[PDB]
RNA sequence: GGUGGGGUAACGGCCCACCAAGCCGAAGAUCGGUACGGGCCGUGAGAGCGGGAGCCCGGAGAUGGACACUGAGACACGGGUCC
RNA sequence: GAGUGGUGGCCACUAUUAUUGGGCCUAAAGCGGCCGUAGCCGGGCCCGUAAGUCCCUGGCGAAAUCCCACGGCUCAACCGUGGG
RNA sequence: GGUCGGGUCGAGCCUAGGCUCCGUGAGGGGGGAGAAGUCGUAACAAGGUAGCCGUAGGGGAACCUACGGCUCGAUCACCUCCU
């Protein structure tokens, strides 16, 4: 069964951008995806997205421009703290400061640069480059 | 085979058990912490032993080579267990006789076992009445007592 | 648990017989008159143990290590490896022949005080070089820059004196 | 300690208070019982041999004391085992001179040299107090000495007070409350030999002991332990510290 | 997919999304209530209410309309009838298996060598226990009630 | 007895089968013995 | 009255005197919360706490369980199912060590 | 001989090896059976620090106190009940909480005679 | 586990008298194997894996098994008793 | 190079124990099939709480051992004073 | 300090019962190397009766036969289903 809409909204728009496609439907919405997609969307790896409404859950309309190699889920969400997201970015990224940890701490969903400069912690989430 | 499980957050007693579980099927581990090795060792755990000779022999190389390797028959003082040990270098059988005193090592073969031509034999002849037979196959030194 | 046992300062090669590696270090020891390898591996691990501070003390932050930074460069300035308006991405361009090049040895030779390494060696040993007052006898003797222009033959040294035979003839050089 | 007192103290086991070199020897002295603890105190023969330097080796160091030439609180001490601890003042009057001994920034222990004049007197922190026979009170002050006073005046002093003593004569001549506004000289943990006023007082259920806020000169605030807090003044500080 | 069989059958509803009733519907509230409460009297289920109500009279579902009593909820078939004390006792998806479990039980007391069949009730008394469970985890059902088929 | 499909491969050995066989045949003997 | 703790006083009084209210107990040092998994024996109860445990070498969790035996003064006769508070005390027993001083929420 | 350390059984059940000798802090001594007699005798024990006890071996006296706060040295004459053992009754052994009869009637020992040397009891109504 | 006592420097099934049926366990009881614990030490890019004689802190023992006297402190390595 | 060889042990080599990070059609390896208890993993929205989680600050985790600068033995090893 | 009575605690010792371990041991049984003393030719090509799995019976020995199954089976003819 359906276990997490996060994950497969990501793993949906990483396969999407493989084959060149220009757009695509994320169909269980949710908040949290709305926020993962404001943060994509402030650094330039999205384009324009809208909420359409049925009678179920939601679904989102997202604009691909072809600027992603890669984005995926962090399973278990693990708990980092605020001086600790080097070790993280080698696990994640390709170089020092390439792409983007996405962390959800308790002042909101935000990117770890974000977070760094703020001097928080938080849980990891997601991962774009 | 589906993903690898457990993943979970929470999962952290069922993963370390199936870690534990399947580290048994390693035999280096297993050997170890079950110490095999020490309970069938005639060495008992040492670099050397000392024996005694109780009569000189010869075994085949295998094939496809061909000639005879010569070795001694060797009661350790320590258990009174015999074994076989090998004589190196070109005539170094004669200087052995009936009722010398050896000293004796590993002969240094894979997995700390034999090696070369000759299975079955772990174990090579390092000294003589306490005098080094590298010396005695080369010179330099006599074999005391006659 | 164990008490402490004393290490080894220098590291020995991964492999021992690699063409290439032979062929570089056997012109370093042809160069430089050192009397075995270990001496020469000595001196690479120091020059890897600065290297592999200051890569640490980049990816760093804080308050503690901005003063190891400026620690660092500090020390290597007052060596003389460094000039005074270097920077830490300069640490990382830092050759062994920049550390032998400071050897006792090297600057005797260097400064005239004798006329072959060999000579410069047999000066340093035999205890015929003062270096600011004081009689040093080991080659391996790394200079401080602040030292260098005060060294000369010792005092009571037969070479202190411009009529001797074997200092006329180095001075022929 | 199979089963008996233990006797003996080695180097590297010493208190990190003191100033010791630790491996140059394998012994140290084992201070005796007495006035303050083993965490705020050091016996006299460090003083006179280590830190004064007014002796070379300890059999001579013993002369010098046996000879009387040292007083702590205005009274002859000639142990060389005896314990010299926070805020005592040692004196030698063949010299003239007078120090007070104080907890360092990093906190070990020091002599901050003082005039004669200040030397007459000690601060004492009220550790407890106590009713006692023929009902009477009884002071227990932080350097295990003690004080009786009568019951008219059992409204005057409370615990974690302080009261300024003329030694040796034992008189008490002032009495100094703990309360918003006092001078404070912290004395332990990491705060240690930072000053300044008292802002606020905090209390804890469960038997948890209370804490206080306290301004420093430059306008910060920071936290200690109340007892940790030693009263020195009333708005300015009554003894010369650094 | 299927519980069991593990087929995966799409077949099912397409609901548009809409808020307030068409303007076609003429019904009031107090028309449907009344409506639900004569078909209910005549002997329906509260799935049969509904079709009839869709079917004959063209009311597309009673949740369509706000309740009057509760605005914070809309109206429901049970909820109406519970609101004139006609709801089920048990409920209907539970007593439609218990009783396809008992007539299945007596085919079986004279047909003792139809495995197949077996299989099939052993499945029906698996989503029966299901069922308890969480009608007990909700307070729908008393912590003493039992499913026994001897009853 | 335990499945061991590799076995069953005929270079360099006799028939799987008939080894089974002679196994069942010297396991009876042992048990036999084993009641007296 | 007040016992340190800073909570309300039972209902009705007793006369144990190992009880901290109406008694001659004290109570001094750590105080838990927890859940009753057990009340068989006379004025003893089993609470029950859980709590989690961080391995390092998989950077995951485990649940572990903790369970104390405490005194069960009459005036308080804490049951099966409820959730309690529990104060340290010196040995009442082999095995008992601390005593409830409230329910907080009755089953 | 007497020895009051720890139990050799854990709480689950299980056995326990003992890892040292018993040491002398450890130790317990044997009972004071306070008995009714003619005369009275006790005796004095060193303990753990250079400490004493008085122990009573056997009494013949009792202090006998009242709601009001007056005491009277009076005789004993037996035990009528014990409830700490089944028979000390029969033997006529003072404990604390023992019912014991005087001249001026009944009254329960509140005093430890082991461990102080004397029988103080409160008069029963 | 409870109630009433004894004993101890002191709380305590530490030991007794009386009343109940409790207590631990597949989240591994019980039993068996091996081993003094820690600060630390060897190795590895790190995650880890292996060891814990030597120095410091805690524990235990004086041929094996029991038991006492003196003393603030011992059931005492250069003190006492039995086998 | 005043050292250099032999034997036995642990780590590395080894992603041949795999959290980071391995495999299971034909090479070692998916229970003959299925139902279900504990455990692990669990759909969208609103309000509350604050146990997990993040940030700040009090009291602790002896010394020796480790890293850095400066100073004392000719430099060093070693030892001291400060920072970590 | 000797002698006797009573209570209580107790290492050791004796007898019997049950398990457990090391040392020898007549006789019996397969396993691994060696190199060939011997009888046959079961597997590899359609290996000369396709091979193999499960169960059962038979035979100096590899093996043979019966029922159900698999392709990890060659060749020719015909038929069916696809691209
Ligand atoms: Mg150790
Ligand atoms: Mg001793
Ligand atoms: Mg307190
Ligand atoms: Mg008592
Ligand atoms: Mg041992
Ligand atoms: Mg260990
Ligand atoms: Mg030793
Ligand atoms: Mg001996
Ligand atoms: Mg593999
Ligand atoms: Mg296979
Ligand atoms: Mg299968
Ligand atoms: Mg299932
Ligand atoms: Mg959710
Ligand atoms: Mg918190
Ligand atoms: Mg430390
Ligand atoms: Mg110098
Ligand atoms: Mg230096
Ligand atoms: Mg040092
Ligand atoms: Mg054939
Ligand atoms: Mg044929
Ligand atoms: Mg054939
Ligand atoms: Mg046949
Ligand atoms: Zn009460």
């Amino acid at each position: 069964t359906l276990l997490d809409p996060l994950a497969n909204a990501l793993s949906h728009i990483t396969n999407s951008e493989r084959v060149g496609k220009r757009e695509v439907y994320i169909k269980p919405a949710s908040k949290l995806i709305g926020e993962v997609l404001r943060v994509m969307q402030k650094y330039g790896y999205i384009g324009e997205f809208e909420f359409i409404d049925d009678g179920r859950a939601g679904v989102y309309r997202v604009q691909l421009l072809g600027k992603i190699n890669k984005a995926g889920a962090i399973k278990p969400r693990f708990p980092v703290k605020a001086r600790d997201y080097e070790r993280w970015e080698k696990r994640f990224l390709p170089a020092f400061e390439f792409g983007i940890l996405i962390v959800s701490t308790s002042q909101g969903v935000m990117s770890h640069k974000e977070a760094r400069e703020k001097g928080i912690g938080g849980r990891l989430i997601a991962y774009v480059y | 085979p589906g993903k690898k499980a457990p993943n979970g957050e929470f999962a952290g007693r069922k993963l370390k058990l199936k870690r534990k579980k399947f580290r048994w099927s390693d035999i280096r581990y297993k050997r170890r912490v079950l110490r095999l090795k020490e309970k069938s060792d005639p060495l008992e755990g040492a670099p050397q032993a000392r024996g005694i000779v109780l009569e000189k022999i010869a075994v085949e190389a295998k094939q496809p080579n061909s000639g005879m390797r010569k070795a001694v028959r060797v009661q350790l003082i320590k258990n009174g267990k015999v074994v076989t040990a090998f004589c190196p270098g070109d005539g170094a059988i004669k200087f052995i006789d009936e009722h010398d005193e050896v000293i004796i090592e590993g002969i240094g073969g894979p997995k700390g076992g034999s090696m070369g031509d000759i299975p079955g034999i772990r174990y090579k002849v390092v000294k003589v009445n306490r005098v080094s037979l590298k010396e005695l196959v080369k010179g330099r030194k006599e074999k005391p007592r006659r | 648990g164990d008490p402490k046992r004393q290490r080894k300062k220098y590291e020995t090669p991964p492999h021992p017989w690699i063409k290439e590696r032979l062929d570089r270090e056997r012109v370093l020891m042809d160069k430089y008159e050192l009397k075995n390898k270990k001496e020469l591996w000595k001196h690479e691990t120091q020059l890897k143990n600065f290297r592999r501070r200051a890569r640490r003390l980049l990816a760093a932050r804080g308050k503690q290590a901005e003063i190891e930074r400026e620690q660092l460069l500090a020390r290597l300035k007052r060596l003389g490896l460094l000039p005074e308006d270097a920077v830490l991405d300069d640490v990382l361009s830092l050759t062994i022949e920049d550390i032998l090049e400071r050897r006792l040895q090297t600057i005797v030779y260097k400064k005239g005080l004798a006329r072959t390494m060999r000579q410069a060696r047999q000066l340093i040993v035999h205890g015929h070089i003062e270096v600011n007052g004081q009689i040093i006898r080991s080659p391996s003797y790394l200079v401080l820059k602040e030292e260098e222009d005060t060294i000369t033959y010792a005092r009571t040294s037969p070479f202190a004196n411009p009529q001797h035979p074997e200092r006329m003839m180095i001075e022929k050089a | 300690a199979r089963k008996g007192p233990k006797r003996h103290l080695k180097r590297l086991a010493a208190p990190t208070s003191w100033y010791i070199e630790r491996k140059a020897y394998k012994w140290a002295v084992r201070p005796r019982p007495g006035p303050h603890n083993m965490r705020t105190s050091i016996p006299l023969l460090y003083i006179v041999r280590d830190y004064l330097g007014y002796a070379k080796t300890a059999r001579e160091a013993r002369k010098i004391l046996n000879e009387g030439k040292f007083l702590v609180d205005g009274r002859v001490r000639k142990d060389y085992k005896f314990p010299v601890g926070i805020m005592d003042v040692v004196s030698i009057p063949e010299t003239g001179e007078h120090y007070r001994v104080l907890p360092n920034r990093i906190g070990k222990l020091i002599l901050h040299p003082i005039s004669e004049e200040e030397a007459n007197i000690k601060p004492l922190r009220i550790r407890n107090k106590r009713m006692v026979k023929g009902a009477k009170i009884q002071l227990n002050f932080h350097d295990g000495t003690n004080h009786l006073i009568p019951l008219s005046e059992k409204d005057n002093y409370f615990t974690s007070y302080t009261v300024l003593m003329k030694v040796p004569e034992r008189e008490i001549l002032e009495v100094l409350p703990f309360e918003k506004g006092a001078y404070v000289f912290v004395t332990q943990g990491k705060n240690v030999a930072r000053k300044g006023r008292i802002v606020e007082i905090k209390k804890f259920p469960m038997g948890w002991p209370d804490v206080v806020t306290i301004e420093d000169e430059e306008g910060e605030l920071f936290d200690t332990l109340k007892e940790y807090a030693f009263v020195v003044g009333r708005d300015k500080p009554r003894i010369s510290l650094p | 997919a299927r519980m069991h069989a593990r087929k995966r059958g799409k077949s099912g509803s397409k609901r548009p999304p809409r808020t307030a009733p068409p303007i076609w519907l003429e019904y009031t509230v107090e028309d449907i209530e009344n409506l639900v409460v004569k078909l209910r009297k005549e002997g329906y289920s509260t799935a049969m209410i509904g079709t009839i109500l869709r079917d004959q009279y063209g009311i597309p579902t009673v949740k369509l309309f706000r309740d009057p009593d509760n605005p914070n909820r809309k109206l429901t078939i049970t909820r109406i009838l519970e609101k004139h004390g006609l709801a089920p006792e048990i409920p209907e998806d539970l007593m439609f298996l218990i009783k396809r479990a008992v007539n299945l039980r007596k085919h079986l007391e004279q047909h003792p060598k139809d495995l197949h069949s077996m299989r099939g009730l052993q499945l029906i008394e698996s989503k029966i226990r299901r069922l308890v469970k969480y009608y007990k985890r909700k307070g729908k059902l008393p912590k003493d009630w039992r499913y026994d088929p001897e009853q | 007895m335990k499945r061991r499909p590799r076995k069953w491969k005929k270079k360099g050995r006799m028939r799987w089968k008939w080894i089974k066989k002679r196994i069942r045949r010297l396991k009876r003997q042992r048990k036999k013995e084993r009641g007296l | 009255r007040d016992i340190g703790l800073r909570i309300q006083p039972p209902a009705e009084k007793c006369d144990d005197p190992k009880c901290p209210w109406h008694g001659h107990l004290k109570i001094h040092g750590r105080v838990f919360e927890g859940i009753v998994v057990s009340d068989k024996p006379r004025k003893t109860v089993t609470v029950e706490r859980q709590y989690y445990h961080y391995l390092k070498k998989y950077e995951r969790y485990e649940l572990r369980r903790s369970r104390i035996h405490a005194h069960n003064p009459p005036c308080i006769n804490a049951k099966v199912g409820d959730r309690v508070l529990i104060a340290e005390t010196r040995p009442l027993s082999k095995t008992k060590h601390f005593v409830v001083v409230a329910v907080l929420e009755r089953a | 001989a007497i020895w009051q350390g720890r139990s050799l059984r854990k709480p689950s059940g299980g056995r326990i090896v003992l890892a040292r000798k018993k040491r002398k802090r450890e130790l317990g001594r044997e009972p004071s059976n306070t008995r009714v007699a003619e005369q009275d005798k006790r005796k004095i024990i060193r303990t753990y620090g250079g400490n004493k006890k008085v122990r009573l071996t056997a009494a013949a006296y009792a202090n006998v106190f009242d709601k009001s706060g007056k005491g009277r040295k009076v005789r004993i004459i037996r035990v009528i009940e014990n409830p700490a053992n089944r028979q000390f009754a029969r033997r006529n052994i003072i404990t604390k909480g023992a019912i014991i009869e005087t001249e001026i009637g009944k009254a329960k020992v509140t005093s430890r005679p082991g461990q102080d040397g004397v029988v103080n009891a409160i008069l029963l109504e």
